[PDB]
């Protein structure tokens, strides 16, 4: 299945062998330790350095942020532990815990702890509240302690990896593991945990190119995986998607689906080997140290697929990667604007294709959903497949009765009820296609207007946008185009005549179609037509509607979000997160209308 | 032999540790044997057995692991506890004796329950999915019995679930699909996009192909769309490979030609036919009987002779014997050859693979293609039938006689003649019973009295009070009717023929006595044995009393409209009714989804071209797949320009309530959502009776007089009525006239001077003079006896 | 496909020393015998290349000592169906180094049994070739 997916080369740096990486969540800062011996902390967002520290100039193996603590923890292989309060980078304390090359720290978050593993064949626990006591020493070694990871899930219990090939999982009441298991046929480089609390897997790494999965509760190697191209420097659990990240001793990325387990893809930033990895716990952004540098990639959608019937059911599907099996919500009750609400429970669905679009039929009704690149349309109540095919790009014929498609070539065919509509068949350069009332083909950094029955270049305007929302009846239409935004009139009659006369301009489209009413310089988180009113979000998180020459913020939102739906009757807006708590604020549409009409001189 | 007893006692063997795998296994075997052969027993003992057995389980004694599986295996939809193992299942689960693990799960699943269902689940998910093909297989089978029970637990998992079904072993690949038999039972759409997956890849298991075929086929009947390329694609696919079954499979359905497909397909088929034509696929026989249908087309038929001749000739192979009868039959035969065959048959039929049965089937077909018809054949056959005989004809006779009756055969004189005679000296009392009964009814409608009498006497002639008796009973229908001579004599006869022998005496006496008892004529008798269609609807509607006017229905709907499109949850078909005063839309239906029952139902209509809107009515409750009625009512304004044709806007409102169909619940709560309601448009034919005039000449003019509106168009891009024509005959629903209707596939000029009467009593009249100069310019007149119609017609016609 | 009404290995004394009604919906040990009787008595060690009884496929065989019955529906092609039937003779023969006999039958049932479950399990033929089996099994 396709990479029609989010992969972003989020941030780059080319550097050295950056051994270690550690994440500051609480503010998405990242800490990295180098084979240089200098460590740096960056705000990636603008490729800006939050702080750098020369902790040692010997390669600095281990790093943590202690967020709770508000301090940042550092260690270099002067075998000393140096502390900074990250709240400057003011350096708090130093002392010598482990006297050999200190490989890893694992931390109890709940409980005030710093766990360390070091090459001394020792794991020591030190207590920060006790002011770096060596509270307890965990031993049962056979070699250098290469890695420690805390099962944070049960913080409390943790697992250890060594290249003598074995793994000890421990209980506090075992300053030794509970047991050791004889994992590798190589060495166990690494041990990692399974994001879910529900089930339990570890992945452990080797360069032997074999992966074993283990279920702790049973205590099995669930299974052992092969296929590989080169010594897997690392392989990781995708915590967002069910995929397997494989990494190599050459810095090869191979992905196997942690569901298909089919090689979904190979990527080369041959920046050489997977030294480190660290992942967003919000499960979406990840960074790995490579030799030639490091790269960070951004990998997410911002939504599920759902569309809401104005009775009041936003039927979404899935949750985040859960089966689609879950749609419904007519609710049953009422409560205060600020306060929160209850859902119903009765799934339908359990599709396979993984979507990223939902769009309702124009009457809510028929949704066409695309995923895996093909479109299943559902008969919804029916839970029937209304229909399917493979896309590239789309417009419903807004009317609620036809649809258009952009074939994964790029040349148009349109179908109304599986009949191609060729009365209209430009196939010009595009960019994207827009439907609605009036046909857009967005092409050649222009947006070009077309008929609905034959094509006509109605108009072309200056540039290309990103999105269109049309007023409801089409009329005044709203196009979202980065920061900036415009509101327009489309004037029919001219066309009728002009057309009759035939002789026109269409390079530009015909200058005798549309008019440019006014423009707001705008940034949109999400946006809305209330009729022709543009009620909109801004990504600056004020919910405003541009009204009357005025834009007013009804309210400003946490941070910005998704517009649940205003079921007008109720006159309220349901606001929607993506975490399935709905908030509602009533307006009263009439008020707007009242305003609309009166200005129009419909005072009465 | 079998018996429980030794074994229960013998359970103390469990007590030993020195045992040999063999020794015990056998003992275990003995119990299982009784059972394999069949046994029945108490639970208590079974339970006990379990315990006893269960008791043993230190080892991994492999052999030991299997037997129990059996044992357990014996119990699955009629079990005894589940829990006991549990541990043991898990033990496998962490435990790599891979082998074993798989059998155990499999048994459980007929035996299962929901809580316990909860158990396997994360793992399970894995497990189905897990590793070596072998293990995975083991997993699968297990569900199915649980599917009996249910399986939905599974089901759910599905968007996500299927994808793993992606395969890399043939055997496996085949298997995946059946589960998909039920999967596709659940869904059709899914297939379609799916197929393009199935379609997308060439397949492994001949086996996999097969299910698809049925399916594929299944799809085809009404058409599987533009099977052209697929069908074709398939066509190769079925057509050749190294696995025969597919080609054949395809072949039998696919013909297509009564003046239809025969192209490639006949040759390919031929390659096959011939190829098969000696028991390659002894399959070939069945097909001709129907699967690959035959009743031919005329030159085509002649070609068929050779193949049938091979079978006909060969006479062997059960598969052959059957084949002979179907092929010959389907293709049909000349008289002549039959002759040769009759002799062949003479030997053959008795046993020649046990020909008689195929033959009786064949025979049943014979009776049908000629069930007393080609009577010459029927007789030739008859002679032959009796003759070749054995005895086995009798069975056949049951059919044959039946066939003759089905025709209600008319060369009876002859047919009967053979029957009568032969049967006499072809015996079997039993036949006589049946035939008697039939004959019993028939009598003098088919005459030939003397003969028939002649017969009848004979039939009686035979002894048996009983044999004798039938001639009298048959006679009652007959007697009563009398024939070409009978009543006088009919009276004379019962007298002439008379009998003693007590109860036989009695029969004569009694029939007589019975006869004695009623006036024989009577005796025989006892013993022997506007305000339209639509008005009705006005009345049908009438049982309700929430009215706000009605009238009497004038005309009804020219077309009922499904107000919810195809096969929707709230499937609606609507019918509209016109009365002289009101129009009612009464709404016909099947609140579709078993999801729902709709409650608090009423129907909104909102209008454009007049009607006074009195009310929206809805049905109180609508459960699934069951008409209920909802109505919407209007009163019809008649003398206005623009006032009864209307489109009304519909929105369905209901409080939507969920169902349990098993046993439900009906409670005050549940919440509304409203769904769009389809338009209703009202016609100029729901209201009208189309007519011929009370006075056309006069009326024709007259209607002009008071009434007349006009529209003219001059037609310059098309010089054809026809477009116009499509809108006018059809929209108005009236009669085109003044002998001014008719046009062939062309015609120079046309007038419809056209009729019917509108609701509210008064008439709506139209003259359309279509004029062809060679452009068309035309005068459409509407003239009316009602004001609202002249404006209307001109519109409405469109 | 949950398609075995029963597979029986019958003696040709109308006896049945094996029956598994993989699938069943009619009963009685008697009726089973009766049903058996009509057909068995009739086929009487004789079999047919093909036989259909009940619109249903009857594939049955005979050995040199034993009568094999499978009942299925003529609603699923011979070639495959037989293939399983074939599989049944052959593997038993090779593996054991001996095919069925009355004698063989008499000494031990189990192996048949062992095999049978493996091959088929109910109305779904999980498998129809020996080899897999042959390795798979090792008893």
């Amino acid at each position: 299945m396709p990479l029609r997916l989010d992969i972003k080369r989020k941030l780059t740096a080319r550097s050295d062998r950056v051994k270690s990486v550690d994440l500051h969540p609480t503010e998405p800062w990242m800490l990295a330790s180098l084979y240089n011996g200098s460590v740096c902390v960056w705000n990636h967002e603008t490729q800006t350095l939050v702080k750098t520290f020369e902790v040692c100039d010997l390669p600095v193996r281990a790093a943590k942020f202690v967020a709770r603590k508000n301090w940042v923890v550092t260690g270099a292989d002067d075998m000393q532990i140096r502390v900074f309060n990250y709240n400057t980078l003011e350096r708090v304390h130093m002392f010598e815990a482990h006297s050999d090359y200190i490989r890893c720290i694992a931390v109890h978050p709940t409980q005030p702890f710093i766990l360390t593993s070091s090459d001394d064949m020792l794991i020591k626990l030190w207590d920060w509240d006790k002011k770096w006591s060596c509270s307890q020493v965990f031993e049962g070694h056979t070699h250098y302690v290469m890695q420690i990871v805390i099962n944070p899930k049960d913080n409390n219990q943790f697992a250890s990896a060594s290249l003598d090939r074995t793994i000890k999982v421990w209980q506090l009441g075992s300053s030794s593991p509970n047991f050791t298991l004889e994992g590798h046929e190589k060495g166990v480089n690494c041990i990692d945990y399974y994001s879910g609390g529900d089930k339990p897997y570890l992945i452990s790494g080797a360069d032997d190119r074999l992966v074993k999965i283990w279920d702790y509760q049973n205590k099995t190697c669930v299974q052992t995986l092969e296929g590989h191209a080169q010594n897997v420097s690392c392989a990781s659990f995708h915590p967002e998607l069910p995929i397997i990240i494989t990494g190599s001793e050459d810095g090869t990325v191979r992905i196997w689906h942690s569901s298909t387990y089919r090689l979904e893809s190979t990527l080369n930033y041959g920046m050489e080997r997977v030294w480190c990895v660290a992942s967003l716990r919000g499960s979406n952004n990840v960074a790995l140290g490579y030799d030639e540098g490091s790269i960070i990639v951004k990998l997410g959608r911002e939504e599920p697929a759902m569309s809401m019937d104005a009775n009041g059911k936003i039927i979404w599907a899935k949750h985040s990667e859960v089966q689609q099996a879950n749609l419904k919500a007519m609710g049953d009750t009422e409560i205060k604007d600020g306060e929160r609400l209850p859902l119903a429970v009765k799934d339908m669905g359990s599709c396979e294709i993984y979507p990223q679009t939902i769009q309702h039929n124009p009457n809510g009704r028929f949704v066409v959903v695309c995923g895996d690149g093909e479109y299943i349309i559902y008969t919804a109540m029916a839970l029937r497949n209304k229909s399917f095919g493979s896309a590239q790009e789309f417009a419903w014929a807004h009317d609620s009765s036809e649809y258009a498609i952009r074939e994964s070539n790029s040349i148009v065919k349109i179908f109304k009820n599986f009949k191609e509509k060729k009365s209209f068949k430009p196939d010009f350069g595009a960019e994207s296609i827009y439907g609605g009332f009036l046909l857009g083909v967005r092409s050649v950094n222009g947006l070009a207007f077309y008929d609905w029955e034959n094509t006509e270049l109605i108009r072309r305007i200056e540039i290309q946008p990103k999105h269109i929302f049309w007023s409801d009846s089409g009329e005044l239409v709203c196009i979202a185009t980065e920061e900036s935004f415009f509101i327009l009139k489309y004037l029919s009659e001219k066309v009728l005549a002009a057309q009759e006369t035939h002789e026109g301009v269409t390079e530009d489209g015909i200058e005798d179609a549309f008019e440019v009413l006014g423009e707001i310089q705008e940034i949109v988180k999400t946006g809305l037509w209330v009729g022709d009113c543009f009620i909109y979000t801004s990504s600056v998180n004020r919910l405003n509607y541009y009204v009357g020459g005025e834009i007013v913020t009804i309210a400003h939102l946490d941070r910005t979000m998704y517009l649940l739906g205003y079921i007008p009757k109720d006159n309220r807006l349901y606001l929607g997160d993506k975490e399935l708590n709905i908030v509602s604020y009533s307006l009263l549409v009439s008020v707007l209308e009242y305003q609309t009409a009166v200005m129009r001189r419909d005072f009465s | 032999h079998l018996e429980k007893s030794a074994v229960l006692q013998e359970a103390r063997v469990f007590n030993e540790t020195p045992i040999n795998p063999r020794k015990c296994a056998h003992i275990l075997t003995k119990i299982l044997y009784l059972i394999n052969q069949g046994e029945h027993l108490g639970t208590t003992e079974a339970t006990e057995a379990f315990f006893a057995m269960t008791k043993l389980f230190q080892s991994n004694d492999p052999t030991l692991r299997r037997m129990c599986y059996l044992t357990i295996k014996e119990m699955s939809c009629i079990a005894e506890d589940v829990i006991i193992v549990t541990s043991s299942l898990t033990k496998d689960m962490t435990g790599k004796e891979d082998n074993y693990r798989g059998p155990a799960v499999r048994a459980l699943c007929q035996i299962t329950d929901s809580t316990m269902l909860q158990a396997v689940e994360r793992y399970m998910k894995q497990a189905i999915v897990d590793k070596v093909p072998s293990v995975s297989s083991s997993a699968l089978v297990s569900s199915l019995h649980l599917l009996k029970c249910s399986f939905d637990v599974v089901k759910r998992w599905v968007n996500e679930a299927q994808e793993a079904a992606s395969s890399d072993n043939i055997m496996v690949q085949y298997h995946a699909l059946g589960l998909l038999y039920h999967v596709r039972k659940n869904d059709r759409l899914a297939v379609s996009k799916m197929i393009s997956k199935f379609t997308r890849h060439g397949l492994k298991s001949p086996f996999a192909y097969c299910m698809m075929i049925r399916v594929a086929s299944k799809q085809l009947e009404e058409e599987d769309g533009s099977r052209d390329s697929p069908l074709f694609d398939f066509i190769e696919s079925c057509l050749r490979n190294k696995h025969e079954m597919v080609v054949y499979e395809a072949a039998s359905a696919i013909v297509n030609l009564p003046g239809c497909s025969a192209k490639e397909l006949a040759p390919a088929v031929s390659v096959l036919q011939l190829f098969c034509s000696s028991p390659k696929a002894a399959l070939r026989y069945a097909a001709v009987r129907t699967l690959n249908k035959v009743a031919m087309k005329h030159p085509s038929a002649v070609t068929a002779c050779n193949l049938d001749l091979e079978n006909l000739v060969t006479d062997s192979n059960r598969s052959i014997a059957t084949l002979a009868i179907t092929t010959l039959l389907k293709t049909g035969s000349e008289s002549s050859i039959d002759r040769l065959m009759k002799q062949i048959s003479s030997f053959m039929s008795e046993i020649s693979d046990e020909f008689k049965v195929v033959v009786v089937q064949a025979i049943s077909a014979l009776c049908q293609k000629y069930p007393r018809k080609h009577a010459v054949l029927m007789n030739f056959l008859f002679t032959m039938l009796r003759e070749e005989g054995g005895f086995e004809y009798k069975r056949a006779i049951v059919d044959c006689i039946i066939s003759i009756i089905e025709e209600n055969s008319e060369s009876k004189e002859t047919g009967l003649s053979h029957l009568c005679e032969f049967i006499e000296d072809c015996e079997f009392t039993v036949l006589a019973t049946r035939i008697l009964h039939l004959l019993g009814q028939e009598g003098p409608k088919t005459n030939n009295p003397s003969k028939y009498i002649r017969f009848i006497y004979n039939r009686v002639v035979l002894e048996h009070e009983e044999v004798r008796a039938g001639a009298v009973s048959a006679l009652a229908k007959f007697g009563a009717q009398n024939e070409e001579m009978l009543p006088s004599i009919l009276v004379l006869l019962k007298r002439c023929v008379m009998d003693d022998d007590n109860e036989v005496r009695d029969r004569a006496t009694f029939y007589l006595n019975v006869l004695e008892q009623k006036q024989k004529a009577l005796n025989a008798g006892y013993i022997l044995n506007a305000a339209t269609r639509q008005e009705i609807f006005q009345e049908q509607l009438a049982a309700v009393p929430e009215f706000q006017g009605l009238g009497p229905l004038f005309k009804s709907s020219p077309e009922p409209v499904a107000l919810t499109e195809s096969e929707t949850e709230y499937v609606i078909r609507c019918t509209k009714h016109t009365f002289s005063d009101h129009l009612v839309f009464q709404f016909d239906c099947t609140n579709t989804l078993n999801d729902q029952t709709l409650e608090n139902v009423t129907v909104q209509m909102e209008p454009t071209e007049a009607y006074e809107v009195l009310s929206y009515v809805p049905a109180r409750s609508l459960p699934y797949n069951q008409p209920g009625t909802c109505y919407t009512l209007v009163a019809l304004p008649t003398e206005d320009p623009t006032a009864v044709a209307c489109t009304f806007s519909c929105v369905m409102k209901f409080t939507v309530k969920d169902c349990d169909p098993n046993t439900g619940e009906i409670d005050e709560e549940g919440y509304e959502d409203e769904y769009v309601l389809e338009d209703l448009e009202v016609t100029v034919a729901d209201h009208i009776q189309k007519v011929m005039k009370v006075n056309f000449e006069a009326a024709w003019d007259e209607v002009g007089d008071e009434f007349e509106k006009e529209e003219t168009f001059t037609l310059s891009t098309i010089k054809t009525l026809e477009e116009a024509v499509g809108n006018i005959v059809k929209f108005l629903g009236m009669h085109p006239c003044e002998r001014s209707d008719k046009v062939p596939e062309n015609k120079n000029t046309h007038t419809l001077l056209l009729a019917g009467v509108f609701r509210g009593g008064h008439d709506i009249l139209v003259r359309s003079r279509l004029l062809l100069l060679d452009t068309v310019t035309m005068q459409v007149t509407a003239r009316s006896s009602e004001e609202l119609p002249v404006d209307i017609i001109l519109a409405s016609v469109g | 496909l949950y398609t075995v009404k029963a597979i029986l290995i019958l003696d040709n004394d109308g006896d049945r020393l094996f029956a598994k009604y993989y699938d069943d919906t009619y009963p009685s040990v008697k009726e089973q015998k009766a049903f058996e009787k009509n057909i068995f008595n009739k086929t009487h060690r004789t079999d047919s290349e093909i036989a259909l009884l009940e619109g249903l496929t009857v594939v049955y065989k005979s050995s040199i000592d034993l009568y094999f019955y499978v009942i299925g529906s003529s609603y699923e092609n011979e070639l495959m169906l037989m293939a399983v039937l074939n599989c049944l003779f052959d593997s038993l023969s090779q593996m054991l180094r001996k095919n069925v006999e009355k004698r063989a039958l008499l000494e031990n049932m189990e192996g048949l049994f062992l095999a049978v479950d493996e091959i088929v399990d109910g109305g779904v033929i999980l498998e129809s070739d020996p080899q897999q089996v042959v390795h798979r099994v090792a008893l």
